[PDB]
DNA sequence: TATAATGGGAGCTGTCACGGATGCA
DNA sequence: TGCATCCGTGAGTAAAG
């Protein structure tokens, strides 16, 4: 049962969330990279706040933010507000969204192509 | 030719300016011609007044704004991919309250896009159109509660994103609730906060069925306004510390702040009219002398209780009534986005005001114009209502400018739109056309402004009527809203008049849309014209009254799709609207004053006016539209011509002497033809290609950039490796194809070289090099070639280089080259034709002329339409048109037949009689009798009851000709068609759906990044989608191997697709496939969710589909 | 690295029907 | 044992865009 709780969070291979130069020299990238970056920034700041003996309010805030980072990575939008990129109302596209729906992996690329 | 016209209805007023909705909306929102002091508190001026002043202590106040002149004219913006815009300056002053210092400056806020003369925009070089939006008008509404019958919901709706919806409801427990931000609380509390006491509420609401007792709560009156206010703040903000100033700020911003809450001026007026009260501002309450004073809440509660009890003069509201739905035109939508940009700018202003060296703070040091610039740029580039302009033909642009959408920002989500919104409401009469809407998902959500309709200052659609006093029809016209219209008995526009007096004893009229037979004494108004019920497009359909609405819709819509033809003609049967459409769409050119024409040219017309001045009109010649159709103006006057004001100088695209010319007048035979016109297909004569009927000019734009790379620069060059002179024949010195060349698929248009990616040559490459002793060049061929199935004649090249005057490209690119390729498209098998009645079909066969059915005098028909398309579709109008066309063929005249007021059968029969004389008496004079085959057809017709027995051959042929039918000879045999056939002239258009643009095929090509499946779309050399349902089709056949091919060898089995291609080029059978790569992506994306997915064998032992490449 | 500064803004809305879990009387 | 009530979820295909 405890496996429903994550200690190590897996990271998808980079080609499945590419960082590609489009024709003309600019860069296009998947949303998973910004979700993972949120996660890693908050996790690293948590490790530093622990190593530096911070009060309880602060560690509690960090841990809450870390749980929500993981939640946005896996099922963004499910609980609370959906994480968006700066200057846009569009929700970022998490792993659940990649799997499901009309445009999801199954219906879009596995049951028809 | 002669233009005979029918019709007995004189139209008092002409059609209004057809683009006035767009142009006037934007003019009102900008006020650019108004001197600043004289501006009204509307538009962007009202946005400025809302945002300013900015406080907290420093203050930044707004004096005025001004719009400068556009840096570049419209054509230059279209070329340079620039936006046609004006600089926006705002005069601001900073004041320190304590210091009294006042620093004043005019700061620059960026640019605002200007609207062109025809009501369109130019954003980044492409013409765009902002589509008006329809929505529920702000105000106070009363709707029935769908659960509890005898109960009603009071709804208080402000402007979109200008406050919260507020619902009042009488609960099952008797207390009156108030829902706001999804929070139900007893209204009594807010009534107390307003300063109301139980005495006043008791004397105001006691009359109603004891309902006022559900408003009576003792614990509420037990506290003063402050304690009730804090109670409400706690009920609305769980957890927020209930401070006093915090609660006052929240409640004020929620209910009385004109900068946060805003009914429209229309919402204001409608609340005033509904509740029978008067409003001071556009808010529900006010903050006066420290306390809150009510404006709207008590009137609304009074009306609600009165409707619940049932006292008369209270009715639930129809929310689809066009007196409760209003239009948000260009100006209002742009003003809203402007207001949002201004709010962000103000946030930044206060941010900079708090910090910073407060001794030296100018207006320039506080305003970051970027948020405002971004909001406007977003609205004009990526809004749902900012649409790529449809300029296929001029009517396309006109219709686009006059379209109304219920979708978009602040509107409805699709699939959240039931029958009600999409219905044609009774109040649509005269305001929104009932036929011009899309077929498919958007039906009833995209509509068109009726032809006589105007939108008033409040945003409601108004239609004109004539005053009728004592049975006399004045020429005083009154534009009404639907609310106003519902008060009157309005007669029909066709009611017979002698002079100005109603000459009929019984008169067909409307009362609240209901049709009623009424006496002339009861008639108060009368319709202006039948034209006022329909859109512009629908008003172009002759004999509309004989066409089922479902097909009128199609003909209406398809006129928008007509392609400008090099020999375009106006129809031989018109509705009388074909000239206004050319004029208002700014297609053609006209004379500005009376004058004599000095010069005439393929490129320019110079006119000497009565003032003695010389005015030169240049002509737009072979310009490329958004849809690639050619837009050239051709001169129609000659040197020395006398011209009065408003006389035609130049014909625009799809204009014939100032008449809207969307197609050709062809000679039609309505008969089957050996299956080649089966199921709406059409058969045409090669004589149409011979005389360049249905031929159109099309221009495509190709573009290429050379940019700086981390591996060296790209460069446009003629020096392209590994190419012969055969490949470089038509390339100029610099590498760009020469104007005039004929380019076919595969031809280079612009040479370009790119430095190769870092690569160690594979040992095979090294040995091949050694064998051939040739160094691999540093660069590679990346030239821009002609895509498959395209080409034509080069007509323009633009070249822009970094370091050249006036030129600055985006960071990185050294040079940009554009090539414009023209092509003359003849009609071909696959192209789409249609007439104005909804008859549409694809050319399926082009016969040589000697196979075409011909009249006895040797004249072959042009196209053969199949009669099986008529009865099921009930578009008999195209039949009557054909009949009239027949007469016009031999009389040599065209006709104007107003809709519902046009040519009837007897007058068409008179014309046909005259035509038959021209058609047959010619024969009798020239010395030929009736033909034997004509006798045989006459026998057949006599058995069909079409002619009377015992009349002469000529008399019977005249009888048939009066029925519109003639003898027709098969071109292949010379024997007659056993029956007489309906032959006549019909107006037929070539639509934008040409097969040249659609045919596509692919063996192998680009694949997608993650899925490794083929890209989609002709432009990407894409593969067809074999979707879920195609898979079901293959499954139901039991084509396991065909299906497995689709799923592996042809899509994303990498090894499989490679091995299949190799086997086929070698001549072997294709190998058995392997795992599709997207399933591996699924396995890894599940692993990314902490789910272990394991392919096993029958022994439950894992199988590695990754071939070890990801197991340590 | 040193005047003092000590709790936030944006909601935004014409379905719809079902299915299944929670909440009361 | 029974109802109201709330939350989550899904709502046609291909094309172009
Ligand atoms: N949104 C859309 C639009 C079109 N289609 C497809 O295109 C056809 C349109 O029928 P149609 O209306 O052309 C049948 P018509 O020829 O007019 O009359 P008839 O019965 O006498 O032959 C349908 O058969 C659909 O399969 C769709 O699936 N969804």
């Amino acid at each position: 049962p405890e496996w429903m709780i994550l200690e190590a969070v897996p990271v998808l291979p980079p080609d499945l969330r590419p960082m590609v130069q489009v024709d003309g020299g600019r860069f296009a990238t998947s949303d998973l990279n910004d979700l993972y970056r949120r996660l890693i920034n908050r996790n690293n700041r948590l490790k530093k706040l622990l190593a530096q003996g911070a009060p309880e309010i602060i560690i509690r805030n960090e841990k809450r933010m870390l749980q929500e980072a993981v939640d946005a990575l896996l099922d963004n939008g499910r609980r609370g507000a959906p994480v968006t990129n700066p200057g846009s109302d569009r929700p970022l596209r998490s792993l659940t969204d990649i799997l499901s729906g009309k445009q999801g992996r199954f219906r879009q690329n596995l049951l028809g192509k | 030719m002669e233009i005979k016209r029918f019709g007995r209805i004189r139209e008092v007023i002409p059609l209004p300016p057809l683009t006035e909705i767009q142009v006037e909306s934007y003019r009102r929102a900008l006020q650019a011609d108004v001197p600043p002091e004289k501006r009204e508190n509307v538009g962007i001026q009202a946005a400025f007044r809302e945002t300013f002043p900015i406080e907290e202590g420093l203050v930044l106040d707004f004096l005025e704004y001004r719009l400068g002149e556009p840096p570049f004219p419209q054509d230059e913006c279209r070329e340079k991919d620039l936006t046609y815009q004006a600089p926006l300056y705002a005069r601001l002053q900073l004041i320190h309250k304590d210091t009294g210092l006042i620093k004043e400056d005019e700061v620059f806020l960026g640019h605002i896009p200007l609207m062109t003369e025809d009501g369109s925009f130019i954003i980044n070089g492409a013409d765009r159109v902002i589509v008006s939006q329809i929505h529920r008008s702000p105000g106070v509404y009363f709707t029935p509660d769908p659960a509890r019958p005898g109960r009603y919901i009071a709804s208080i709706i402000p402007l979109p994103k200008r406050g919260p919806w507020i619902d009042l409801e009488v609960e099952p427990n008797g207390v009156v609730s108030m829902k706001v931000n999804k929070r139900k609380f007893p209204l009594v509390l807010l009534l107390r906060v307003l300063g109301y006491d139980q005495e006043t509420l008791a004397r105001e609401l006691g009359a109603y069925g004891e309902l006022v007792q559900g408003l009576m709560d003792e614990s509420v009156f037990a506290m003063r306004p402050e304690e009730a206010l804090i109670r409400l703040f706690t009920l609305l903000r769980p957890g927020d510390p209930p401070k006093r100033d915090k609660a006052v700020a929240y409640v004020y911003g929620l209910i009385a702040d004109p900068r946060r809450y805003d009914l429209g001026e229309a919402g204001r007026y409608k609340a005033e009219e509904k509740l029978g009260i008067r409003l001071s501002g556009r808010t529900l309450a006010r903050f006066e002398d420290g306390e809150f004073k009510d404006e709207v809440f008590l009137p609304t509660l009074r009306y609600l209780f009165a409707l619940t009890a049932g006292v008369p003069g209270h009715e639930v509201d129809d929310i689809d009534h066009l007196g409760n739905r209003r239009i948000r035109t260009v100006g209002e939508l742009m003003t809203d986005q402007f207001r949002v940009g201004l709010a962000r700018l103000a946030r930044g202003v206060r941010e900079r005001m708090l910090m910073g060296s407060e001794d030296s703070l100018t207006p320039a040091k506080l305003v970051n114009s970027r948020p405002l610039e971004a909001a406007i740029r977003e609205f004009f580039s990526r809004s749902q209502l900012s649409q790529f302009k449809d300029e296929t033909n001029p009517l396309s642009s006109l219709r686009h400018k006059r379209r109304i959408s219920a979708l978009g920002p602040g509107g409805l989500t699709r699939e959240r739109a039931g029958f009600d919104v999409r219905d044609v409401h009774r109040t649509h009469y005269g305001r929104i056309c009932p036929v011009e809407t899309p077929e498919g998902a958007n039906i009833g959500l995209i509509t068109s402004l009726a032809a006589y309709a105007r939108v008033d200052e409040l945003g409601f659609i108004r239609t004109p009527y004539r005053r009728v006093v004592g049975g006399v029809v004045t020429d005083e016209v009154v534009y009404m809203t639907a609310t106003e219209e519902d008060r009157y008995t309005i007669a029909q526009a066709n009611t017979p008049l002698e002079g100005n007096r109603i000459a009929a004893e019984r008169v067909v009229a409307r009362r609240k849309g209901e049709p009623v037979i009424v006496s002339p004494e009861e008639v108060e108004f009368m319709d202006v014209s039948p034209k006022q019920v329909f859109s512009v497009n629908t008003n172009l359909i002759p004999f509309l009254e004989h066409d089922d609405a479902n097909r009128a819709l199609m003909g209406s819509n398809m006129q928008t799709q007509a392609v400008p033809l090099i020999r375009a003609q106006a129809p031989v049967v018109m509705t009388g609207l074909e000239e206004r459409v050319v004029r208002d769409s700014l297609a053609a050119l006209y004379a500005e004053e009376d004058g004599e024409v000095a010069k005439v040219d393929g490129n320019r017309i110079v006119v000497r006016y009565e003032d003695g001045r010389l005015v030169e009109y240049p002509l737009r010649r072979f310009y490329r539209s958004n849809q690639g159709t050619a837009l050239d103006q051709r001169p129609r006057v000659v040197v020395g011509q006398r011209v009065r004001k408003g006389d035609l100088l130049a014909d625009g695209p799809a204009s014939e002497n100032g008449f809207l010319a969307l197609g050709q007048n062809v000679l039609v035979a309505i008969m089957p033809f050996d299956g080649y016109n089966f199921e709406d297909a059409i058969v045409i004569s090669e004589e149409l290609l011979k005389r360049d009927f249905y031929t159109s000019i099309h221009i495509e734009r190709y573009e290429i950039e050379a940019r700086d790379t981390k591996l060296g620069p790209e460069r446009i060059t003629r020096d392209i490796p590994h190419l012969s002179e055969a490949a470089l024949r038509d390339l100029d010195e610099e590498g760009v194809v020469r104007i005039g060349a004929e380019v076919k698929p595969g031809d280079i248009l612009v040479g370009r070289t790119s430095f190769k990616g870092e690569s160690e040559p594979t040992p095979e490459e090294r040995l091949l090099r050694s064998i051939f002793g040739e160094k691999a060049r540093d660069v590679k061929d990346t030239s821009l070639r002609v895509p498959p199935g395209e080409g034509g004649i080069v007509v323009r090249t633009v070249r822009l280089r970094r370091g050249d005057p006036g030129v600055e490209l985006k960071p990185g690119v050294r040079e940009v080259v554009r090539v414009y390729v023209a092509q003359k498209r003849k009609l071909q098998v696959g192209d789409k034709l249609a007439n104005r009645h909804g008859n549409k079909g694809v050319v399926a066969k082009i016969l040589p002329v000697e196979d075409m059915p011909h009249l006895p005098d040797g004249t072959p028909v042009d196209v053969i339409l199949n009669p099986l398309g008529v009865p099921s579709r009930m578009n008999l109008g195209q039949i009557l048109e054909t009949h009239l066309g027949l007469a016009g063929y031999f009389l040599g005249q065209r006709y104007i037949s107003p809709i519902f007021d046009g040519a009837k059968e007897p007058e068409i029969k008179e014309l046909l009689a005259q035509a038959f004389e021209v058609y047959f008496g010619k024969r009798k004079g020239e010395g030929f009798g009736v033909d034997k085959r004509e006798v045989e057809v006459l026998r057949r017709a006599e058995k069909l009851g079409l002619v009377t027995p015992g009349k002469t051959p000529e008399e019977q042929l005249k009888e048939l000709f009066l029925q519109g039918k003639v003898v027709l000879y098969d071109g292949r045999t010379g024997e007659p068609i056993e029956g007489p056939i309906v032959v006549g002239q019909m107006f037929i258009m070539k639509l934008y759906h040409m097969v040249e643009d659609k045919m596509h095929a692919r063996s192998t090509g680009p694949y997608s990044l993650i899925t490794q499946q083929p890209l989609g779309g002709k432009a990407q050399f894409g593969g067809q989608r074999f979707g879920e349902m195609e898979v079901w089709a293959l499954e139901a056949y039991g084509a396991a191997h065909t299906l497995q091919e689709m799923l592996t060898l042809k899509s994303d089995d990498i090894e499989g697709r490679n091995a299949a291609y190799e086997a086929i080029i070698k001549g072997e059978d294709v190998p058995e496939p392997s795992v599709p790569e997207s399933f591996r992506v699924l396995v890894k994306e599940l692993q990314a969710l902490a789910l272990d997915v394991q392919t096993l064998d029958e022994k439950d032992n894992p199988v590695d589909i990754f071939e070890g490449l990801a197991s340590k």
